């Protein structure tokens, strides 16, 4: 059973360098190609860099100006990308891909691992301010914002409350801090009894946010 | 190598065939008969799976029900009978020449339903919030299709631009609608200067466009 388990999320500077890593297991090491790719968040994939484990030189996409550089520890079974001199054009999930084996050709890439998020900003790491969205139908929610970096989970009722419930995609703020909402629809007529709670979690930060919602 | 995918979004009742197209700016055919063309589905909040390699080669554990084929510089993905599981992004991927390799910009699936018109909500700013210096807005288009749908903020009659951001959900599983999210940004001072705010919607399901207010102070 291939499995590929890359290092998690990173947070970084305009200028910095990152380094993501991904271990991996369950088949011949030094037989098959790796890939990077990586994917702007709402974007398409890109294709970044290649190298067989063990005696490999790794190839470049040329975008990248000599900014990447891949390398690999066959005694660990992991490879590694680390992206210098990083803008925000940087910000993007990471993947590291097992490609054909050696005999075969580089591609395709048959197995991934889960991504890396990489965020640049010169913002640093703050948890949300909850707002309260207030109400046949009522509509109700919670604006969840001014945070950083992403990502956020939001339930309603410690989970309890699951239809109707929609929560959308944050949108990225010209001061660089991201703002998502929260909403659900329920009866009018339960307003008044039943209560309404959104359950806020920004990892980043270590923070959990409960907000009663009330008309 | 530039691959150009069409169309960049496709509708399909359940049940009825998709094909999508993917062309090659030169031939892909390595001088062997193998074309190196590859087809992956991304699906919502998951990693790239591949498809089809090699143009026409289905890979392990994939239904029967893709194929793919092209010879050169068009290709095309074929699903005899559109699941439901299959809306996501489609993406083609050539290799013909390390490190030249390169994806096309994909195409995103969805299940095709009948018009639904957005049910819209307007939200104040919470005085929590007034209390630190900035005003949001917040519009809410609900369970609506197709995704195309225009927002338009007003201030006491007055059209808004620049000063507001949208996002819009995935389709959702059960009815194969859009929800829709508008957020009007405001320094406080500039939120307490004017009295009527009016969310302005527009979507083929509404005969005339629909339009939520309130004026600030209930």
């Amino acid at each position: 059973q291939v499995q590929l388990v890359q290092s998690g999320a990173e947070v970084k500077k305009p200028g910095a360098s990152v380094r993501v890593s991904c271990k991996a297991s369950g088949y011949t090491f030094t037989s098959y190609f790796m890939h990077w790719v990586r994917q702007a968040p709402g974007q398409g994939l890109e294709w970044m860099a290649i190298t067989y484990p063990g005696g490999g030189s790794p190839s470049y996409a040329p975008q990248f100006q000599g900014r990447l550089t891949m390398t690999d520890d066959t005694s660990a079974t992991t490879v590694y990308m680390d992206l210098s001199d990083l803008t925000s054009k940087d910000t993007a999930v990471y993947y590291c891909a097992r490609g054909a084996h050696r005999s075969i050709g580089t591609t395709p890439l048959d197995s991934w691992g889960q991504g890396t998020l990489v965020t640049v900003s010169s913002a640093s790491t703050k948890g949300p301010s909850v707002f309260p969205l207030a109400p046949g139908t009522a509509a109700l929610g919670c604006l969840v914002k001014d945070y950083f970096p992403e990502p956020v989970t939001v339930s309603w009722n410690s989970g309890a409350l699951t239809s109707g419930v929609h929560t959308f995609p944050a949108v990225l703020q010209s001061s660089g801090l991201y703002s998502l909402s929260s909403v659900v629809t329920v009866p009018s007529s339960s307003l008044g009894t039943q209560t309404y709670i959104c359950n806020v979690n920004h990892k980043p930060s270590n923070t959990k946010v409960d907000k009663r919602v009330e008309p | 190598i530039v691959m150009t995918q069409t169309p960049l979004s496709l509708s399909v009742t359940p049940g009825q065939p998709a094909s999508i197209s993917c062309k090659s700016s030169q031939s892909l055919l390595h001088s062997d008969g193998k074309t190196y063309l590859y087809w992956y589905l991304q699906k919502p909040g998951q990693s790239p799976q591949l498809l089809i390699y090699e143009v026409s080669n289905r890979l392990s554990g994939v239904p029967d029900r893709f194929s793919g084929s092209g010879s050169g510089t068009d290709f095309t993905l074929k699903i005899s009978r559109v699941e439901t599981e299959d809306v996501g992004v489609y993406y083609c991927m050539q290799s013909i020449q390390v490190p030249l390799y390169t994806f096309g910009q994909g195409t995103r699936l969805e299940i095709k339903r009948t018009v639904a018109a957005p049910s819209v909500f307007i939200f104040p700013p919470s005085d929590e919030q007034l209390k630190s210096g900035t005003a949001s807005v917040v519009c809410l288009l609900n369970n609506f299709y197709p995704r195309e749908a225009k927002v338009q903020w007003k201030v006491d009659n007055a059209l808004q631009s620049g000063n507001s951001q949208e996002s819009v959900t995935e389709q959702d599983s059960k009815d194969s609608t859009y929800s829709l999210s508008s957020t009007l940004t405001l320094s406080k001072a500039d939120y307490e200067k004017h009295k009527v705010y009016a969310c302005e919607v527009t979507h083929q399901g509404l005969s005339s466009p629909v339009t939520k207010s309130f004026n600030r102070g209930e």
